[PDB]
């Protein structure tokens, strides 16, 4: 029934931000580790290497092609501090890609690299689960293989969701695909209201393309919502056109081309309206699906939620199944972020190879979505605090403030807002944490860790600020939004 | 032409010496964008209509004058009949202040 | 002796960052104010308007000019990213010096307007006390008045302190004149080794220009010496150079001009040896001076040190009569920060007329220095920490970070630097905390809240990272001094 | 001219099919820098010795040759002496390229 000899200790199905930590980490205290890493190609061929979603198409080609549309800001900021800068300065796609490529591939290198460095085995191929202990891998030629472990963690990840209508697979792309796309997107359609819909339009846009986003229905669903229409309204204040309540309902090729030419039509939300637009480039970004339904999971007894399709786990990553755990953006109910991912499975190998007890804490979270004007946050929206607490136990104090930055060029005045949630019952707690601005994910790093602390207005306002930095905003708020008073700032002329 | 008004007591000096005339108060900033671009059409209005007196207020060198008439954004033109506060308003916009001169002449 | 009414319930001396915050925060209670603020003009008759030191030549104009540095950089970092941009730009010093007046001026206006709309009366003249509640003030004509208060408040700031020697107040200049500069500085000579020597001698290199440092002894005494030599380290590896243990002795003006050639004399700290150089402008950064030997304090028995001319106070900012408060840089033993001065100043303004007992904590009171490389710190520095509870019971975490948005410019790995230190005994408090790298003010406003609340190594590496910002590497630090081992990352291809 | 070797029984056959002859192998990525800076170099050196093997191994195309090679740089060198390492360094400096090259021969 069970292999007389285990082949590994620990095999990890998904070598990306969560299975490579967790490798890395088991390995460090002498086991026998195997990652297996395999990337199913997108519907028009494209694939990567090791990494995962974040290293390939994810987090990190992201954040670069944000920084390359700051950086377009940054000429033009330029001229008015006295660089001599020319008034419009084109941006060549192409160029890019290969840059954001080329450290992807130093990245995939640097993982191979470390595996190896940990005597961790490394084998490029998509596992599925056979039997208790045991697995099939499959390899580029189709070359099967089993292995047997005395545990195993499932961290497959998840990869992007589409439409199901006519032609969106062989017309559209995904952040899967967009990335390294070949040629310059051109005119944009981009379907989708999510953080990754909003940062790539918002990065498009930034570098010169025609952008416009088609939405179902509320933006950023799961975030703060005052912050996240701030967040449209500065994306529509700088050109990005937005198509609300409307889902396309078929994709058509007008002409092929690099970029060609396609028609999308789109129906109401609400009504039978229909609309269409042509378009280079039609990206959806409408969710992604948990890699959990193709790896045998049936064959050894895992049990996930059949509709979600994500893994049910203790507080400490374990399955139904005893020697199977699972960390990552598959999990129920968790935090579908890189950092996060990486921590549980670097503690998970603690608890089971270093006799530790401490669990990974998916509360208070931070994140930051990487739009033209970045927003932070961390703790409970403010909707989200009026439920938990009640309407009349929540102060928020909240302001405008303009970078310093941002005077010179004279841009922007009272777009980037600062505000905390706090709850007045006993000692006004900082629960929520929310900021709309330059480098926001630098200023709530801090904060959350802060928040972790216990934070409260008090001693948020015992804290001395730091001139001139954005950031300091948050240890002099005395304006709450119950007062009604005005929280606008002065302008060039005053 | 406009009268460079540079004294706290020049301003007072002007209103009063102005009498039942329309006054035409530039109050501007060479700091300010806004205020600079409308300057050279606040004088070229100066030219056009004689019957008016204008001043120009630099809030930087008349820190007084600005300060006491409640000035809070450049460029702001109030106009005054008899030493008095008799039309006001902010913005750079020339339609709109040589549309006021005659509102108020 | 004591008038039979006084003019106001409250006279500030000193129109700046902490008096101006101070006024506003009485009027807010309807109390009377007045605010007496002139500045007396540089040797060389450069003077500014309302507003105080940080104004209009410090925090401001300075991190306007450091933002022109950073600006310069990215027009270079741009290429990679896509940016079809020229290979060298020029940069022009008079649109820049345009550009951050302009900015100061609105300033100036901003808080003319501000002290009007509460009602505070505001006097361009020069205030000094004659006798009990009784005050003189001189104006730009020499119109003396006097006013009687019921309290007073010194805010009076300080102003650059020069060498002595001769042809330093008539050939150069100091930070009070650099801000405003007619002329491009062109090659330059800084001498001192401040913050402020340091952050402008970085940016004016930034812009181009031929930078040398003179330095007595030490670079920022003060701060953490690791972090400073690692400052001075990278301001060398960037184009500027040091001249160590030399201080001028004589500048004599070789040729008058915009700018002249100025020939510098300067002696070694440690002998005779004596070096000359030529440079066309020579600013001094050593230090700078209380103003509080010429506002009559005799003539109403507010005792201060005579040797360093700070005013000694309780912790509610009461010097020794009852009804002088003073507060911002003059104070004894306290923090030279611009949001200090402004906490202090509302607070104290609370306390007296708001029923508040509240004190200003000017305990681990946030810094950063904004060289080319920005250096962030809060709490104790590492020899400080030893100092207060030894050496073996000290523990520091440290780790090199590459910003994500240097990569594909593909510059300085293994630069950026960050550091806590903790305090074994008990719970590995966080007493102390260091980063040098981009954004540093907006990484280490979040983490002094954090300190106030008491962080704690393991609070620490709870709180999850966000990724990829270069804050998150505080999350995860493992990596002691006392282990000796590599912090030392490796390069692109490995 | 260079021989981009593409796999393990290649790489073997290279090895063996050159006898006594050096062979120089350079371990590259096309999305390393000074991999790069030093390909052209090392293909225009391999037209300068026709008396020496030039191979060439992408890292990414070859990742069990790399591996078995102990590659954790590039550009990496390694040489061979009838199927033997006689030689290695890391590192994009063509003159100890050529150098060790002529150390070897
Ligand atoms: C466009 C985009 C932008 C993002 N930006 C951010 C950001 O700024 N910050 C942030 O914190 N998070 C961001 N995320 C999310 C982040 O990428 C994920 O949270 C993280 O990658 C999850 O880690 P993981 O280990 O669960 O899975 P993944 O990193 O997705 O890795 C799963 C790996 O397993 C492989 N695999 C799947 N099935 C099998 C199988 N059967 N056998 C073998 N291998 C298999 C996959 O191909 C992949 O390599 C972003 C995501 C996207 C899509
Ligand atoms: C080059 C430079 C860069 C700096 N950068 C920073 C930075 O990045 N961050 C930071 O936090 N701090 C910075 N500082 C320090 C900061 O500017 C001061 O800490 C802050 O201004 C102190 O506030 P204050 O109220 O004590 O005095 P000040 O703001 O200096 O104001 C004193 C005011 O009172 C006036 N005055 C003096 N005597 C009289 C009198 N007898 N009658 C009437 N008025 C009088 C003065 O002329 C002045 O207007 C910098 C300073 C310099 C010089």
């Amino acid at each position: 029934d069970l292999p007389k000899s285990y082949d590994y200790d620990l095999i990890i199905i998904g070598g990306g931000s969560g299975g490579l930590a967790a490798a890395k980490e088991a390995a460090q205290y002498g086991k026998k580790v195997m990652v297996l890493d395999f990337v199913t190609p997108t519907p028009l061929g494209t694939r990567w290497g090791l990494g995962g979603t974040c290293v390939n198409v994810g987090c990190i080609p992201k954040k670069l092609m944000h920084q390359a549309a700051l950086l377009g800001q940054a000429l033009q900021d330029s001229r008015n501090y006295g660089w001599k800068v020319e008034e419009t300065v084109k941006h060549d796609w192409d160029r890019m890609i290969e840059a954001v490529q080329n450290h992807i591939g130093s990245l995939n290198w640097g993982y191979r690299v470390a595996l190896r460095e940990k005597k961790v085995v490394y084998e490029n191929a998509y596992g599925q689960f056979i039997g208790p202990h045991r697995i099939k891998a499959t390899n580029n030629k189709g070359k099967e293989k089993i292995y047997s472990a005395e545990r195993f963690l499932i961290a497959t990840g998840e990869r992007p969701r589409y439409l199901g209508i006519p032609g969106d697979k062989e017309y559209c792309i995904s952040s899967d695909d967009l990335f390294s796309l070949p040629y310059c997107p051109g005119k944009t359609l981009v379907v989708g209201a999510s953080y990754v819909a909003l940062e790539c339009a918002g990065f498009l846009a930034g570098i010169g393309l025609d952008v416009t986003v088609m939405v179902r229905s509320i933006l950023l669903r799961g975030f703060d919502q005052d912050m996240a229409n701030k967040i449209g309204e500065h994306m529509e204040e700088h050109g990005i056109k937005f198509i609300r309540q409307f889902v396309p309902i078929k994709v058509e090729q007008i002409e092929a081309g690099t970029p060609g030419r396609l028609r999308v039509v789109a129906q109401s939300t609400n009504s039978e309206e229909i609309i269409e637009g042509e378009y280079n480039t039609v990206m959806l970004a409408i969710g992604r699906d948990a890699c959990t339904r193709k790896i045998g999971l049936e064959t050894v007894g895992v049990k996930i939620n059949e509709k979600t399709g994500k893994i049910p786990v203790t507080d400490e990553e374990q399955t139904n199944v005893p020697y199977i755990y699972a960390i990552g953006d598959i999990l129920e109910d968790k935090v579908e972020l890189t950092p996060v991912a990486i921590q549980a499975g670097r503690l998970l190998a603690q608890r089971l190879y270093a006799g530790s007890t401490v669990k990974c804490d998916y509360e208070n979270v931070p994140t930051t979505v990487f739009t033209p004007l970045e927003y932070g946050a961390c703790g409970l929206s403010e909707e989200k605090a009026v439920e938990k607490f009640g309407e009349e136990n929540i102060e928020v104090y909240h302001s405008y403030f303009w970078p310093l930055e941002w005077t010179i060029p004279s841009r922007d005045n009272n777009k980037c807002y600062a505000k905390i949630i706090c709850n007045t019952k006993d000692n006004e707690r900082v629960v929520g944490f929310h900021v709309l601005g330059p480098n926001a994910g630098e200023v709530t790093q801090g904060f959350a860790a802060a928040l972790k602390c216990g934070l409260t207005k008090k001693q948020l306002d015992s804290t001395i600020g730091i001139h001139p930095v954005c950031a300091e905003v948050f240890t002099t708020l005395s304006v709450t939004k119950r007062s009604g008073a005005s929280i606008l700032q002065a302008g060039s002329c005053g | 032409s406009v009268k460079q008004i540079e004294s706290k007591t020049a301003f007072q000096e002007a209103l009063d010496a102005a009498g039942d005339k329309l006054v035409v108060v530039d109050f501007s900033a060479t700091w300010c964008g806004p205020s600079k671009m409308i300057k050279p059409f606040f004088h070229s209005l100066s030219e056009k209509y004689s019957n008016v007196i204008f001043l120009e207020v630099d809030v930087d060198d008349c820190q007084d004058v600005a300060s006491e008439c409640e000035v809070k954004s450049m460029p702001t033109f109030q106009f005054f009949k008899k030493g008095q506060k008799v039309g006001e308003f902010s913005g750079a916009n020339k339609e709109k202040l040589e549309a006021t001169i005659n509102e108020l002449v």
